[PDB]
């Protein structure tokens, strides 16, 4: 019985996440008439 | 007998008809202030301002 190991040893490595996302206005409004009329 | 029945019947009839108009602003102003119904976390506004 014979099985293919690996030596395991302590390596220094650096913990950085990358979360996905999409960027989005900070503030939307909207712009409408509150009489009628035309625009001049 | 200052005045016929009649008339003092088509004055109390307006004033009941405002009375109730009254009534109609006075509630379509108080929804003016829109409230949270409880009491908890609010998430994004489904609306914008400006928004009709």
């Amino acid at each position: 019985p014979e099985v293919g190991i690996v030596t395991l040893e302590a390596q220094t490595v650096t913990l950085n996440t990358e979360l996905p996302g999409r960027t989005n206005a900070f503030r939307i409004a909207e712009v409408r008439p509150q009489v009628n009329g035309i625009i001049l | 007998q200052a005045v016929s029945k009649q008339q003092y019947a088509d004055a109390n009839a307006a004033y009941l008809q405002s009375k109730a108009a009254v009534e109609q602003a006075r509630i379509n102003l108080r929804y003016t202030k829109v409230l949270s119904p409880i009491s908890g976390r609010i998430g994004r506004s489904a609306v914008t301002e400006g928004a009709l």
